[PDB]
Formats: structure tokens, C-alpha cells, sequence
């Protein structure tokens, strides 16, 4: 809709500005874009409509962002139920936990890997706390995640 | 403590101390001290005031200036928001860059006036120290 | 799914393909070569071999329906058209040569020896095999294990891996690996192995690490599906090492790596020079070994020795008793030309012995040259009656060293069930065998059989106990004969066990007792062909095992069975200083182990690993067909997998199966017996690779591995989507700041320019100026 390409409008500019002002923007950027207007896109995902590995590979204008919006948007999301699922499949004793040790295996070492930054960053940002076991219910933390920065 | 000063201020302006400051009043102490302005100036510098300059007029222009601007904690944050490592300090060449072509880019000038007084000394500018003397 | 921790676990397609033309010819150097027809005759068809391109006949009945590329490394071989040893050899060698190693024939699973370490064991793996249902995720024996666990679980009932293959196949290093993988899923179990395998593991010509002893480990669990405790049974530990070591092999791991200096403080503790090339007992055939670093394996040991939880005294005590064995050898003797009887040469050697074991190296000695009523021994009645001693130390070492590792394992803690693996010694044929061989073959066979019985006789079975249809199918594979040849009631082992309470039997009556009975009364039974290996010693008669032929020469089979030390040293020993020393015939004794280990293993729901020697070099990536296709053959693969077509072997629990498989059509599922209903109805699976049942579900062979592929694939899709989830979490938080900054500079931009104009205000100058 329109409102809504406008919003596209809006943060491309804030992000082609960044990269130097000239009215087109680093590839390898277009998914924090789209990571702007809601959408969590897989890097498979980003990829596919036109992402890059590296900066200055390739830069592009609002013209050909477009469609990449309209593509990263038909590109399915997690519900809750999967991430409660997935997670489950983890816990040996059943009831909702598993270990800070573990947890971060799984985030840096499972699936389409994640920094071990991004790890400390998003636990310090949730405020996600381990007991006296070292233990940690995943059910909040998911939620939280799924809250937002700003809930 | 901005309204002792004001006062005591318009006493030693008010020279012919009558409770009142007129062009002669103003170039009167202007001369005693440093270069005065010219008729014109001390004209339209008194018409800016509708009525005679009690002390009521007076703190009510001077008040009229320093309105609309915020804190000395509020600016020394939006500076902070570039001092990633909390430093209290901003690298020369930085800030430089910010002002002079980024979000509504300063001007040469914009840029001479502002650094004549800026507090860089290693490179690296006080944006502390610069936030008092900007402010309070 | 670019998860790359896939890189040697994920197969990496079509034409030139006529389903007519291309077929599987016989060949000796591959197995089965492939073969494009020419030209029929009546029985005599002419093919061109695709490879060199050169042209041959062939029987028509001797050509094998190839595969459609549509089944390229196909990661389930029973969903393959054609299931026939060059189908299946051609679909391992395919992948193997791709870093693919494990592969799903059926129901049980297919390892080849990679030679090399691949980065598919991490702890990073480990995660995305966690709660995979076979068919949802690559081919992997963590897949295995995680299943026999969910099984155990869901169906409330105890799971086992009885992981068979040949000597130098990976039966080992993938029983570790599981459980290594179930524990991770603690320290001191891991750990467990590095003393046993010191103590009872050596380097072979076949195998630089060969385990000389079966082990059955049991893993229980608690009421929250945790590792609550476990326990460990050996079997069958190799005396005779101890004493001798054929040409190229070495004694147990131990005797080398305590001369290696990996802690020189130990030395003196010991009484040891740091030299293995200077005991004669360890030097005899090897010293070194291509691999094996002894000093660090030597460190690692004593270190686990400590993890385990062993005093210092305790630890010390063991290290002793092997290194006084490095003694007993020493001890040299002579006669004096007379009666013989035989006297000491020295006494140097003989005291260090006496000394570490805590007794008098006088009344050693003493009652070693003339055991008591007295009975003096001669000069070779001696040195093997030493022999009869390290042996026979050795043998309650190792015993209480298990005994003891176990204290540590067995925890008091809340047991449910458990999940034991399997691990015992493989078939292995050498230049000479003796009894030790036939004692780890006869081992083996019976185990093969137990496959065939679970796997053809007992499927069966089952269908009839429920009371369905069906009719019989014989896939011909008994062995209950050669086995029966060798344990039943007038059997090999029991002739040989009533030879021994006869003191006057010998090698030639208890060889012509053996004619007697089977010689033409059993066909299993083979007088010793003709030499198929150089320096093959003596054979006296052949037996026809599972894996191979075995001409077994029985020379000296009456003392091997029936041990023999010095019942007077027993006394010596019996009151030692040290706390360590202080404190029926072989074969029946290890049948009787071994009925009961069968009996154990019979009440359980048995997965099925099959290692596999990819040749006899030992060398990294390279087959050899023949040898394979020949593997595929004696361990009843093909048929294997028949049943898992033919058949449907397959059988879940609805409440297993909700709990594994409904994140395959989670948008449809709002009673386990319906859900599943539902899950199978949504994947619009076809109704022929499954059935109905009351309480479970039957799926077609092969099929669940690929649902356990579809199951992984999900598993980590969605841990990618928490993961985005996580990334636009991360970059949307920073947008004030992009946010912030915009915000923070327009502060200072409006801000200065106001300080800025106030400056240039007549006013605020004037002002500024009175100041003072």
C-alpha cells in the first residue's frame, strides 16, 4: 500500500544515507533494512531476492529495492508454537529449561549460525538470568524475543 | 542567582541611575569599556523593547532570548551518543564531520565561530567542558 | 539447508539412462561393473562395459537390474527399486567416496570406516540431531541413538545397539561416539574408557588399537529421561597377550606407555629403565605403533585415573602390578646338569618382582622351583608356570580395575530404564589361529544369528502373534549349526572341555576325539585346505564361520582352557603386603557368560549398527569392492532390507509418534491415533509406504529414516527463523540510534547555532561585557 511504501521510503533513506548519501544502497544491506519494517528474513532468505556477502560488492537504488521488499514478505516467519517446539527437543527433563551453556550451542552452533557477539548482545539485552544450576527457562526468553526491543 | 546579576547589571548599565536605561545610557557604559555601538544600532537595540527599560522590560526581553533551548544534561548526552567508549571526548576530525555536512550541515562560517572557542587540545575535543561553556 | 555443519553429512542427477540397455555385470575387481547390452543370443548376452569401453558375454541370469539415477547416494536404500548386492554396493562406494558414511539400509544402519576425523561428531551437530525423527534429518549414528532414546521414553521399555562389523570396521570408535552422544544429551564415563582400553586394547596387524575383550555398557535412566548411573560387563580378556605377541603386534597399550617417560617421577615407583625394547614379556613382536603417541596416552590414562576418582595409593597400586609383570619375564633360570629340577640365575629381577607384589622374594622363588606335600618343577615347568603367573595377575588386574570403575558409575540415583551398546571383539582371521580366535569367533557368530533371528525369523512371528495376514518367506540365514557345531552338548568346546579333566589327554587325543565326532557327521566340519596367505602357520581343521573360513591349528588348546598357577604362590600372594594382590573350566565358563549376555539382550528392541572395512590397508578414502560387496554378502544386507520393502517392519506408538513427528503439519493439528491420522494426511503421504493399526502405526521400510530427514530439515529451518528472529530483534533495537544519532545531533545542530546567535545580540554582548 502506500503508506506502506512510503515507510520503505522512510529507512531506505536513513540507510543510504549511512553509506554515503546518493540515493542507492549497499546489497549487503538490503536485509537490515526489511529487518527495519518489522520482517526477520533468513540470510538464505536475503540472499535469494538479491542480498550480498560483502559491502561494496554491489549497491542498489528504491527501483529494485522494491520487489526485494515484496519478496522478503511472502518468506514465512516463526510462530511461537515453532520456536516452543524446536526448543523442546532440547530438554531432556521436559519442564521448560535447558542451560546457558547449551542455549548458546545452539544459537552460535545450530542452524544458520549467530555470532558469538549477537549471543552476549541479545541475553544482556533481554536480561535473559540463569539460577543456581545454570539453568535457564526457554519458554520466557523466546518471548521475549518475539516481544521486541520495545514492548 | 541569573536575576542578582541581571540586576546589579541594569545598576551599572543605568548609569544616569534612574532606574531607566536610555541611548545614552547605554552608549554612556559601552564607551567606558569597549568600542560603542552606533546611533542606529543603540535605535533599533532600544526599539526592541516596546515601552521605557525598568528592570521589568528589561529581564523580559533578556528572558525571551534564553527561552527555547534545553539542558546542560540533555546536550551532554546527545554528544555522548558518538563517545561509544565514554571517554568524554570527541575526536577532532569527528565532530568536525558531523556539523559541517551531516543532518542540517553547518556553514564555513557556522564552523570558524563555533571552533574559535572550542576546547581541543590532543586531538581530541571536550565536549564537556564545551557543553558548560555553551550553557551555564 | 547451508548449515555447515552439514559438509560431510548432506549429499551434495540425470540422462544418458536407458532402463533397458544399462545393467549390473559380474566383475572380480569391482563386483559388479556397469554394463550397456549389445546383443542377445539366447542365454549368451554381449554388453559393453561403460568404464574402458572393452566388450564381453554374460549369462543372462547373471545380470542385475541397475538403479535410475533418481536414487543417486540415496540416503534409505530400501526405497531403492533394486535392492541387489551391486545396488547396494554401488549406492555405499557412492557416497562413501563423498564423505558420506553412514547410510540407512532399512531399519538398522550402515558405517564405513572413514580412516580419517571428520568434523560431524561436534557439539554443534549434536544439537541439530537432538529429537530428530530419522527421516527429518541426514543419515547419522547420532540419529540412531537419539531414536533408541525417544523409543525407550515414549514406549517405556529398555533400547540396545548391537554394533557389529569387522575387526577394524569402527565397531568401537562408534560405540563410544554414542554414547559420548547420549551423555551429552557424565565426565567420569567418558573417561572410563581410556583406562580399559589401556589395559585391554593392543596393537594387532589388523587393528594399531584392537580391543582384546567384549563390552556390554548399560546407560540408565531417571524419571526425568537424565543419565541416572550406569555399568559396564567385559568378556573374554586376552591372556595369552600378556606373555606373547605375534610377529608385528604389541602387548596391551599399558607396558608401552609406562616406559615412555610421560611422568619420570613414576620411574622409580615402578623400578622401571624407559625402555619397552628391553622387557622381553612387551618386545617381541612390536614397540612402536604408527598413531599412538605412549607418552602422551601415558599421561591422559594417569589422568583419568584421577577423573575416576582414584587414590593416589590406588592408582600407584595398579601401575606396579603391570610393571612388576614386566619383571616376572626377567627372572632368568638354569637346571644343573643332574635331576634338573631347576635353580635361579640371579635373583636381581626376582626380588623387584616379589618386592612390588609385597611378598618374600625368598618364599617365591621357593615355592616357584618346588611347589608344595612337595613336588619339585623343572627348568620349563617353571618359566611357563612364570608365564601361568603374569597371565593369571593380569587377567584379576583387569577384572578388579572394571570392578572398581563401576563403583564410581554406579550410582544409587532413581533408575527407569537404560540403553546398553554393544561392542564385542570382531571376526578376524590371521596367518595362525588358535583357541583364542575360535573363542572370539564363536562370540561373534552367535551374534550375526541373533540379527537373523530379530530380523526374519521374528517378523514374522509377530504378524501371526497379532493375528493379521501373511504368508512366509525363507531368506535362507541360519548358523545355528556352526554354532551348534562348536557349543552344543557333544560340540567342539565340550569335547575339548571333557579332554581337559582327563591329566592324561594331549593335542593328539583331543584331535582325533574331534574327527571322531564331526569328520563327515557335520559338513561346517573341513579337514585344512590350501594356504590363501603366506606364513600361514599349521592348521588342523577348518570351520566355515559367518565371515570366512578359519583353519584352526589346536595345538596347545588343553592348557589354554584350563589355566594352571602354582596353588602355592596363590597362598604367597594370598597374605601379600600389597592391598591390591591381596585381594569350573574357561569354555563353560565363558559360554555360560555369554548365554547369559544373549538372554540379556533378547528382551530388549534392538537398533542394529554394521560397520564396514573398506580395505585391507588401513589406508583413508580408498575401497575395495570385492572386499565390500563381500561384506554386503555374510552379513545379510540386501535381505535386510527386503522385509523393510516387503514386509513393514515398522512400528510406532501414536504417542511416540505425535511427540516426534507433528512439526511436519503443524497447521493442521487442532487424540494421538487422529493426530497422526492427520500429520500423515497432511505430507499427502501414500497410503502404500503405511498402515492403519489400533495403537500404532506401521510405515513401509525406509520410510521413516526420510521422515526423520523431513523432521530435521524443520528442526533447523525454525532454529534459522529464531535465529532471523534474533537478527531484526538486534537491528531494529539500534534504530534510534541510527535513531538516536539523527536525534543527538540535531540537539547540538539547534543548540549551538542558538549560543550562536546569542552572541551576535547587541544585548548579550553589552552584557557579556559588564560581566565583572
Amino acid at each position: 500500500s502506500q503508506d506502506e511504501i512510503d515507510d520503505l521510503k522512510d529507512v531506505f533513506e536513513l540507510f543510504d544515507f549511512w553509506d554515503g548519501r546518493d540515493g542507492a544502497v549497499d546489497a549487503f544491506k538490503l536485509g537490515d533494512v526489511c529487518r527495519c519494517l518489522g520482517i526477520n528474513p533468513r540470510n538464505e532468505d536475503v540472499f535469494a531476492v538479491g542480498g550480498t556477502h560483502k559491502m561494496g560488492e554491489k549497491s542498489l537504488p528504491f527501483e529494485e529495492f522494491l520487489p526485494a521488499y515484496e519478496g522478503l514478505m511472502d518468506c514465512e516467519q516463526g510462530t511461537f508454537a515453532d520456536y516452543m517446539e524446536a526448543f523442546k527437543t532440547f530438554d531432556r527433563e521436559g519442564q521448560g529449561f535447558i542451560s546457558g551453556a547449551e542455549l548458546r550451542h545452539v544459537l552460535t552452533a545450530l542452524g544458520e549460525r549467530l555470532s558469538d557477539e549477537d549471543v552476549d548482545e541479545i541475553i544482556k539485552l533481554t536480561d535473559l538470568q540463569e539460577d543456581l544450576e545454570g539453568n535457564v527457562k526457554y519458554e520466557d526468553f523466546v518471548k521475549k524475543v518475539m516481544a521486541g526491543p520495545y514492548p | 542567582k541569573q536575576i542578582q546579576e541581571m540586576k546589579e547589571a541594569f545598576s551599572m548599565i543605568d548609569v544616569d541611575r534612574d532606574g531607566f536605561v536610555s541611548k545614552e545610557d547605554i552608549k554612556a557604559i559601552s564607551e567606558q569599556l569597549g568600542r560603542a555601538p552606533d546611533d542606529k544600532e543603540l535605535t533599533a537595540m532600544l526599539k526592541e523593547a516596546p515601552g521605557p527599560l525598568n528592570f521589568t522590560m528589561f529581564l523580559s526581553i533578556f528572558s525571551d532570548k534564553l527561552s527555547g533551548t534545553d539542558s546542560e544534561e540533555t546536550i551532554r548526552n546527545a554528544f555522548a551518543m558518538f563517545d561509544e567508549q565514554e571517554t568524554k571526548k570527541l575526536n577532532i576530525e569527528y565532530i568536525k564531520d558531523l556539523l559541517e555536512n551531516m543532518g542540517d550541515n553547518f556553514n564555513k562560517d557556522e564552523m570558524r565561530m563555533t571552533f574559535k572557542e572550542a576546547p581541543v587540545e590532543g586531538g581530541k575535543f571536550d565536549y564537556v567542558k564545551f557543553t558548560a561553556m555553551i550553557k551555564g | 539447508f547451508s548449515d555447515p555443519d552439514f559438509q560431510y553429512l548432506a549429499v551434495d542427477q540425470t540422462a544418458a539412462f536407458d532402463g533397458k540397455k544399462n545393467c549390473w555385470v559380474p566383475d572380480e575387481k569391482e563386483g559388479f561393473a556397469s554394463a550397456e547390452i549389445q546383443s542377445s543370443k539366447g542365454d549368451e548376452i554381449t554388453v559393453k562395459i561403460v568404464a574402458d569401453s572393452s566388450t564381453r558375454t554374460v549369462k543372462k541370469d547373471d545380470i542385475q537390474s541397475m538403479n535410475p539415477p533418481k536414487f543417486e547416494k540415496l540416503e534409505d536404500m530400501a526405497n531403492m527399486t533394486y535392492l541387489n548386492e551391486a545396488s547396494v554396493l554401488y549406492n555405499l562406494r557412492s557416497r562413501y567416496t563423498s564423505g558420506l558414511i553412514y547410510t540407512y539400509s532399512g531399519l538398522f544402519c550402515i558405517a564405513v570406516n572413514p580412516y580419517r576425523r571428520l568434523p560431524i561428531y561436534t557439539d554443534s551437530v549434536i544439537a541439530k540431531y537432538r529429537g530428530k525423527r530419522k527421516t527429518e534429518i541426514p543419515p547419522h549414528l547420532f540419529s540412531v541413538a537419539d531414536n533408541a532414546y525417544q523409543n525407550m521414553v515414549t514406549d517405556r521399555e529398555n533400547q540396545s545397539c548391537l554394533i557389529t562389523g569387522e575387526s577394524g570396521a569402527g565397531k568401537t570408535e562408534n560405540t563410544k561416539k554414542v554414547i559420548m552422544y547420549l551423555a551429552k544429551v557424565e565426565d567420569q564415563i567418558i573417561q572410563a574408557n581410556p583406562v580399559l582400553e589401556a589395559y585391554g586394547n593392543a596393537k594387532t596387524t589388523r587393528n594399531n588399537n584392537s580391543s582384546r575383550f567384549g563390552k556390554f555398557i548399560r546407560i540408565h535412566f531417571g524419571p526425568t529421561g537424565k543419565i541416572a548411573g550406569a555399568d559396564i560387563e567385559t568378556y573374554l580378556l586376552e591372556k595369552s597377550r600378556v606373555t606373547y605377541q605375534q610377529s608385528a603386534e604389541r602387548n596391551y597399550h599399558i607396558f608401552y606407555q609406562i616406559c615412555s617417560n610421560a611422568i619420570p617421577e613414576l620411574n622409580d615407583v615402578m623400578l622401571v629403565t624407559p625402555d619397552s625394547g628391553l622387557y622381553s614379556f612387551i618386545n617381541q613382536g612390536c614397540l612402536t605403533v604408527d598413531n599412538i603417541d605412549d607418552v602422551e596416552e601415558f599421561k591422559l590414562c594417569d589422568e583419568a585415573f584421577d577423573i575416576l576418582g582414584f587414590t593416589k595409593e590406588e592408582k600407584q597400586s595398579m601401575f606396579k602390578c603391570t610393571a612388576s609383570i614386566l619383571h616376572m619375564g626377567e627372572m632368568k633360570f638354569k637346571q644343573r646338569p643332574r635331576e634338573e629340577q631347576a635353580e635361579s640365575d640371579g635373583t636381581a629381577e626376582a626380588e623387584k618382582v616379589a618386592f612390588l607384589c609385597g611378598i618374600n622374594a625368598g618364599d617365591l622363588l621357593k615355592a616357584l622351583l618346588k611347589p608344595k606335600v612337595t613336588k619339585g618343577q623343572n627348568m620349563n615347568q617353571v618359566v611357563n608356570s612364570v608365564g601361568a603367573l603374569a597371565k593369571s595377575l593380569y587377567d584379576r588386574m583387569f577384572n578388579w580395575l572394571v570392578r572398581r570403575v563401576n563403583k564410581t558409575l554406579d550410582t544409587k540415583a532413581k533408575r527407569n530404564y537404560y540403553i546398553g551398546v554393544l561392542d564385542i571383539a570382531g571376526f578376524e582371521i590371521f596367518d595362525f589361529n588358535s583357541f583364542e580366535q575360535l573363542c572370539i569367533n564363536y562370540t561373534n557368530e552367535r551374534l550375526q544369528q541373533f540379527f537373523n533371528h530379530h530380523m526374519f525369523i521374528l517378523e514374522q512371528e509377530e504378524y501371526k502373534k497379532e493375528g493379521i495376514a501373511w504368508e512366509f518367506i525363507d531368506f535362507g540365514m541360519d548358523l545355528q549349526m556352526c554354532i551348534d557345531l562348536i557349543e552344543k552338548p557333544m560340540g567342539i568346546l565340550s569335547i575339548l572341555e571333557e579332554e581337559c579333566m582327563f591329566p592324561k589327554a594331549d593335542d593328539k587325543s583331543f584331535q582325533d576325539k574331534l574327527y571322531q565326532n564331526h569328520m563327515g557327521k557335520n559338513r561346517m566340519f573341513t579337514k585344512p585346505g590350501k594356504p590363501t596367505r603366506p606364513n600361514q602357520g599349521p592348521a588342523h581343521f577348518e570351520l566355515h564361520h559367518y565371515a570366512g573360513n578359519v583353519p584352526y591349528s589346536i595345538t596347545g588348546w588343553l592348557e589354554k582352557n584350563k589355566d594352571p598357577i602354582n596353588e602355592n604362590v596363590v597362598a604367597l600372594l594370598g597374605a601379600s603386603k600389597e592391598p591390591l594382590v591381596a585381594e569350573q573350566t574357561i569354555s563353560a565358563v565363558h559360554r555360560e557368560s555369554l548365554n547369559k549376555l544373549m538372554k540379556n539382550l533378547y528382551s530388549t528392541h534392538p537398533h542394529f549398527v554394521r560397520c564396514i572395512i573398506p580395505n585391507e590397508l588401513k589406508q583413508p578414502g580408498l575401497v575395495d569392492a570385492e572386499l565390500v560387496l563381500h561384506q554386503l554378502q555374510c552379513n545379510g544386507v540386501l535381505e535386510g532390507i527386503r522385509i523393510c520393502r516387503k514386509g513393514f517392519p515398522s512400528r510406532l506408538i501414536y504417542s511416540e509418534f505425535k511427540q516426534r513427528y507433528s512439526i511436519l503439519a503443524p497447521n493442521a493439528i487442532p487424540d494421538g491415533k487422529t493426530v497422526s491420522e492427520k500429520i500423515l494426511a497432511g505430507l499427502q503421504m501414500d497410503p502404500a509406504e503405511y498402515r492403519l493399526g489400533t495403537t500404532k502405526v506401521f510405515f513401509k521400510a525406509g520410510v521413516l529414516g526420510n521422515l526423520e530427514e523431513m523432521r530435521d530439515e524443520r528442526l533447523s529451518k525454525i532454529i534459522s527463523m529464531f535465529q532471523a528472529h534474533i537478527r531484526g530483534y538486534l537491528i531494529r533495537k539500534a534504530y534510534k540510534k541510527l535513531q538516536d544519532q539523527r536525534i543527538g545531533l540535531s540537539v547540538i545542530q539547534r543548540n549551538i547555532r542558538k549560543w550562536l546567535v546569542l552572541r551576535n545580540w547587541q544585548w548579550w554582548k553589552l552584557y557579556s561585557k559588564v560581566k565583572p
